RNA sequence: UAUUAUAUUUAUUCAUAUAAUUAAUAGGAUAAUAUUUGUAGUUUUUGAUACCAUGAUAAGGAUUAUAAAUUGAAAGUGUUAAUAUCAUAAUCAAAAUUUAUUAUUUAUAUUAAAUAUGUAUGUGUAGAUAAAAUAAGAAAUUA
């Protein structure tokens, strides 16, 4: 786009505000997910019948020699909390991970743990023109 | 040695880039496709003997 | 003075050839006569080749789980790989092993012809995956590290030309270049009869003589391998009461002139006589006299014919259809043969 | 802008924001494509388009 | 390392150079095979003869 | 059904026009026996075959 | 096919995406036809059947 | 009504008759139809956009199922879904390929069979021409890039090249 | 080619009287596309043996 | 590679042949998904062969091995890049930059017009189409006439 | 002057890109025989790249018109055909808003299928701004 966040912003436009089919986007920025919905827990961003087995970020396929991280894919289960091992998921900017166990965590995707968007915004990526438009739409105070 | 490998290509030059004429033979329409039916000069001895 | 990506090759001929070879120049490719392909690779770095050149499932990626790297650096910040060991306590391992991604062949069709599941496609023929010796399809220690090269890879050296080839790949490629690359007559003149197919062929044949022709139908609906005659002499023998000239006619066709013609014997060829006896078909009796003349190229390239006595006892069993028949042409054309 | 002649006589270009006939500008007249002396060059001079397919179905 | 041999040449010395791939005639890339065993006229070198031969 | 005819119509899939192709559709009579030891008019059986017996996968 | 894909190495994985594609084989029958009597004597099919 | 889904036996009645749930039993037999018995018997709705010739896009058959609990992870589903097995997929993979003389042969084969050679590419023509001349008259610009180096820091037990001017 | 013999075909030229009377033997001999594992010293044991009963050069 | 004679002037024209293949691992793996999927969810009991008890540990096991199927491909087709084949231009399926039935985009394809490489026949720019279905009843009509005629049509045995 | 009308209506809270190796041909049954069953000469070049690397198709109404007629144009808007000589950045799922060039669902009933947006009740409410004379229905101050 304009200011290339990734390799992939040299490569892809904007075309404004462009308007897309319900549900249909080359990229998934699941912008979302933290959403506390609170009768609604176990349905919102996460699976549907709750007989449902596993994905697939939860069990080592073949013979690997191991893994940096986990996905946000993979539930939180008892092991997640118990086993107090190192479980990473790739958020900005490089991983992020969850060694704060807790139990309600356990049962959803860590999709609703990791949050997408953060409220703290660092200034030492902004440009001198992000920083006095983030001022302008409200979040760092100038 | 043979005459009718003539050059089908032109001389390598930038009138492939510059230019749209086709770099290869538009296939036809009324061709067969190549099949073989025929019999070598000793298969053809061993089917007289 | 120079900046280059490989630092030495290898040579495909040995010295046993090549100090003799040399002596004669290669006529080599006009704009870039030298050719460092992928062949010419070291070991190593055509390891390092073949483990990228993947998205997430070449072991090149640092988190693509087979990965060799312990560290991977993300803008300035450090990640270590967690192990199997520490993994599973929260990943709880389910690996059935190499026999998991090699399905069975009685799915290729469904499976588009493939039998392997790997990220890397593999072709049964040779001319694809044909790193320098030529990429024989094992289905028996297809891992992900993938050491023999055999795989169609991505994003590899020399990777246009058979990607190409994959999809330019025939109609019916999986199945039959699979077929031949195996399962071939030995120089004894014998036709392959295997191991692993003797006991199925006993079930076939055992059942069929029991007269349950659907049950030796689906059976033989597992034959991967050629079967012996007599499983084919069984297998047309249970036709015989009911009558089925139809599926006879086929249980013929499908060893004769496609599995080595197996099916040519004088006793598969009564059995089907006698299903036209019993299905009262003039045209069929005529057919399988037909083949029991044969031609040339059965009678003498595959070599699979008929002992005389044989043809005798077909044509003295066509002889006694015709004539107890009245069909009197058919019988003195048969008797003219005779 | 082009003959008054039966719009099947010519065809749209392509490319050509123009059309063509596909006879190459040999040209039958309206009263080509009708019976002889067809009233407004009708199918049978009975009836319009709608007329013929309601008369047969009745 | 890379010399007028190796570097890719248009004209070398007042002609044109013959090792560069392209300064030649397709033609001159087709296929052909020796001649030097054969009947000295039956050679590539009496072309203008082959029509003749008996 | 004059298989020769249909020899005649095959090969136009070779002399038709440029950039014109023929899809052929064949309608043509047929017999299928219906038989009795294989396809039986037998009773129902003695046991009935409800619902479960055509559950899913149960083809 | 006879245009493009009557040739070349996609010739054959073509026929085979046709010949797939018209895969299908409809059967009509007339139950009138069906009316008729079994050799047994007995019709066929009756109004019933 | 709240009706219990009752079947007698055709014995029971003082006429016997073939009952409907047992031809529906014979037909799923015959063309292995499954029957969903979780199936409600308040649902039959039908699609009248598609089903009531008062709308302008009447199809006469259900042109899909009106159920919003609907997705490709349904079992149900699964079973009646045509497979891209010989479908529009494959045949754009077997044909979309950038270059489309790589989808009829092999490029060098089909050189070596018209021509002797196999040539390459237009664009690294182009790029091989204007090295021809770039290097006809200039030098010094170049770079020594290539795929293996053990050749040209080691080159054979002669070939020493030539110093340029 | 797939299916040729791949080897050299001998020809058994035997007259239907002797491919009968001489059948044990010939069963545990090479036959049409057949060669059954016997041993060699059976097959010529059987071969000094029998073979001078028979009366056809 | 290290961009060393380059052959093709779009270095991301791998990427077409890297989705093609894309597609035919999708084949492979179709059925065989598609199956575990079914048997994997499959909550009624399946048959009077197999029910219950065995239902689970069946269930369970053919998870397992959706799971160790590696290879598998499970993205959805939706999900997969759509590229040119000719300039390399992706174009998101859905909308007007994705031209379907030459598998090109806005801008390739429009070059591909505008100079003569499809033959194409230029319509109204406003209005609704040549086609009486594209008319009637907008775009789910021709979809509901493109699936009755590939699917619905045939009284399926 | 005549060959003839804009002062009306409906409008404004607007956002989405990612984890490096593009260099080649290689036919298999119902075909009168190739183990060519399993076709083995490494290492002399360099552009479309993270980098200069010409061209070529949009948006934009203000006076060629009334009858059998359309209220959308060439001045070129990212990917394209000759300038080389810093670096591999390219979707196979799950993704990080600063980007002018955007029509949001408004108080009887509110989460079931690849998951699918938890924030902003407030006198229809500053400033400047949007659209349209086309199956809808509009009427009077030409340069």
């Amino acid at each position: 786009l304009k200011m290339a966040k990734s390799a992939f912003g040299f490569y892809l436009a904007r075309r404004g505000q462009r308007k897309f089919p319900f549900l249909r986007r080359p990229h998934i920025k699941n912008t979302h997910a933290m959403n506390l919905s609170a009768p609604y827990f176990w349905s919102f961003m996460t699976a549907k019948s709750q007989t449902y087995f596993l994905p697939e970020e939860n069990y080592i396929t073949g013979d690997w020699t191991g893994k940096f991280f986990v996905s946000k894919l993979q539930v939180y289960t008892l092991q997640h909390a118990t086993s107090g091992s190192t479980v990473r998921v790739k958020s900005f900017p490089s991983v992020f991970e969850l060694s704060s166990p807790s139990r309600w965590n356990i049962g959803k995707e860590l999709n609703t743990l990791t949050k997408p968007r953060m409220d703290l915004i660092d200034e030492q990526m902004l440009t001198k023109k992000q920083r006095l438009d983030y001022v302008k739409a409200g979040l760092l105070p100038k | 040695m043979l005459s009718q490998n003539v050059a089908k290509t032109t001389v390598p030059s930038y009138y492939m880039i510059r230019t749209n004429l086709p770099q290869r033979k538009p296939q036809n329409q009324w061709e067969g496709v190549y099949y073989f039916g025929g019999i070598t000069k000793r298969q053809r001895h061993l089917i007289l003997l | 003075s120079v900046t280059g990506v490989f630092s030495k090759g290898r040579g495909i001929g040995h010295a046993a050839v090549t100090s003799i070879l040399r002596y004669i120049p290669r006529a080599r490719v006009p704009w870039q006569p030298s050719r460092f392909g992928r062949e010419n690779l070291s070991a190593s770095d055509l390891a390092v080749l073949w483990s990228r050149g993947r998205y997430r499932d070449g072991p090149g990626n640092y988190n693509s789980g087979y990965h060799t790297e312990k560290t991977h650096v993300l803008e300035d910040n450090t990640v270590t790989m967690i192990p199997k060991h520490e993994l599973e306590k929260y990943m709880p391992d389910i690996s059935i092993g190499p026999k998991a991604l090699v399905t069975p062949v009685s799915l290729m069709s469904a499976r588009n012809g493939h039998r392997v599941t790997h990220d890397l496609l593999h072709s049964y023929d040779p001319h694809i995956g044909r790193l320098d010796k030529p990429a024989v399809v094992d289905h028996d220690n297809i891992t992900v590290e993938d050491p023999n090269r055999v795989g169609l890879n991505a994003a590899t050296l020399d990777c246009r030309g058979r990607i190409y080839r994959w999809l330019r790949r025939g109609p019916f490629f999986q199945e039959d270049h699979y077929f031949r690359r195996s399962l071939r007559l030995n120089r004894d003149g014998t036709v392959p009869t295997a191991a692993h197919e003797a006991p199925l062929m006993r079930k076939i044949v055992r059942l069929a003589q029991r007269g349950h022709l659907k049950a030796a139908c689906e059976e033989y609906r597992r034959v991967t391998t050629v079967p012996p005659v007599e499983v084919y002499r069984a297998l047309t023998a249970c036709c015989i009461p009911g009558g089925l000239i139809a599926d006879a006619v086929a249980i013929f066709e499908d060893g004769n002139s496609k599995l080595f013609y197996v099916a040519r014997d004088g006793e598969v060829l009564h059995n089907v006589m006698r299903c036209a006896i019993k299905a009262k078909n003039r045209v069929r009796v005529m057919w399988v006299y037909n083949v029991m003349r044969g031609r040339y190229y059965e009678n003498v390239i595959v070599r699979a014919e008929i002992d005389p006595i044989w043809r005798y006892r077909i044509a003295l069993l066509a002889l006694e259809y015709f004539l107890d028949h009245n069909c009197a042409e058919e019988a003195g054309t048969v008797y003219s043969y005779l | 802008v082009r003959p008054d002649v039966p719009e099947d006589q010519y065809v749209d270009s392509w490319y050509v924001c123009t059309s063509m006939t596909h006879h190459l500008g040999d040209y039958r007249p309206w009263s080509a494509s009708a019976p002889p002396n067809a009233y407004r060059f009708r199918p049978y001079n009975e009836f319009d388009a709608k007329g013929r397919e309601y008369v047969e179905y009745m | 390392q890379a010399d007028r041999r190796t570097r890719h040449h248009m004209m070398l010395d007042g002609q044109i150079n013959p090792r560069e791939w392209m300064n030649w005639h397709p033609k001159e890339y087709q296929p052909w095979y020796f001649d030097r065993h054969k009947f000295l006229y039956e050679r590539q070198q009496y072309a203008h003869f082959h029509h003749l031969l008996c | 059904q004059s298989t020769e005819f249909e020899k005649r119509m095959y090969d136009i899939r070779h002399w038709l026009h440029r950039q014109t192709t023929c899809e052929f559709h064949t309608i043509y009579r047929k017999n299928v026996i219906h038989d009795g030891s294989v396809f039986p008019t037998e009773h129902d059986p003695a046991t009935p075959t409800t619902h479960d017996h055509h559950r899913m996968f149960s083809f | 096919n006879n245009l493009e894909y009557k040739r070349y190495d996609w010739q054959g994985w073509y026929q085979r995406m046709v010949d797939v594609h018209n895969r299908n084989i409809s059967l009509r029958c007339r139950v009138s036809d069906l009316k008729r009597l079994d050799p047994n004597g007995v019709p066929f099919v009756d109004m019933q059947t | 009504g709240v009706h219990r889904v009752g079947y007698t036996h055709p014995s029971t009645l003082p006429v016997p008759c073939a009952q409907r749930w047992d031809l529906r039993l014979a037909r799923a037999r015959i063309f292995q139809e499954y029957i969903e018995e979780k199936a409600p018997g308040a649902w039959q709705l039908e699609d009248e956009r598609s089903m009531s010739p008062e709308f302008k896009t009447f199809t006469g058959y259900p042109m899909r199922e009106m159920r919003p609990g609907y997705g490709q992870n349904l079992p149900d589903f699964i079973m009646k879904k045509r497979l891209p097995n010989n479908t529009h997929y494959e045949l754009f993979a077997r044909r979309d390929i950038p270059n489309e003389d790589n989808a009829m042969y092999g490029k060098y084969l089909y050189d070596m069979t018209v021509h002797g050679t196999s040539l390459p590419s237009t664009y690294r023509m182009h790029k091989d021409i204007n090295k021809a001349q770039r290097n006809d008259r200039k030098l010094s610009g170049n770079r020594f890039r290539v795929l293996c180096s053990s050749g040209a820091k080691k080159p054979p037990s002669g070939w020493e090249p030539i110093p340029d001017a | 080619l797939v299916n040729k013999y791949r080897g050299v075909w001998i020809e058994l030229d035997m007259h239907p009287a002797f491919r009968v009377a001489l059948e044990p033997q010939l069963r545990k001999l090479p036959q049409g596309r057949t060669i059954p594992k016997t041993s060699v010293d059976e097959v010529i044991s059987d071969y000094i043996n029998t073979a001078h009963l028979i009366q056809d050069e | 590679m290290r961009h060393i004679g380059q052959d093709v002037p779009k270095r991301h024209t791998h990427f077409v042949l890297e989705s093609r293949l894309m597609y035919e691992k999708s084949f492979r793996d179709s059925w065989l998904h598609s199956v575990c999927r079914a048997v994997s969810q499959i909550d009624e009991p399946l048959s009077k062969t197999i029910s219950g008890t065995r239902q689970k540990m069946l269930q369970r096991k053919v998870t397992c091995f959706q799971y160790n199927q590696y290879g598998l491909f499970k993205v959805p087709y939706y999900r997969l890049a759509n590229v040119d084949r000719y300039h390399a231009v992706q174009g998101v399926p859905g909308t007007r930059e994705w031209v379907p039935y030459a598998n090109v985009s806005y801008w390739t394809m429009n070059k591909m017009v505008r100079s003569g490489n499809l033959l194409v026949h230029r319509v109204h720019y406003t209005g609704w189409g040549t086609d009486p279905h594209l008319k009637k009843g907008g775009w789910e009509h021709r979809w509901n006439k493109v699936m009755q005629r590939n699917a619905l049509q045939y009284s399926r045995i």
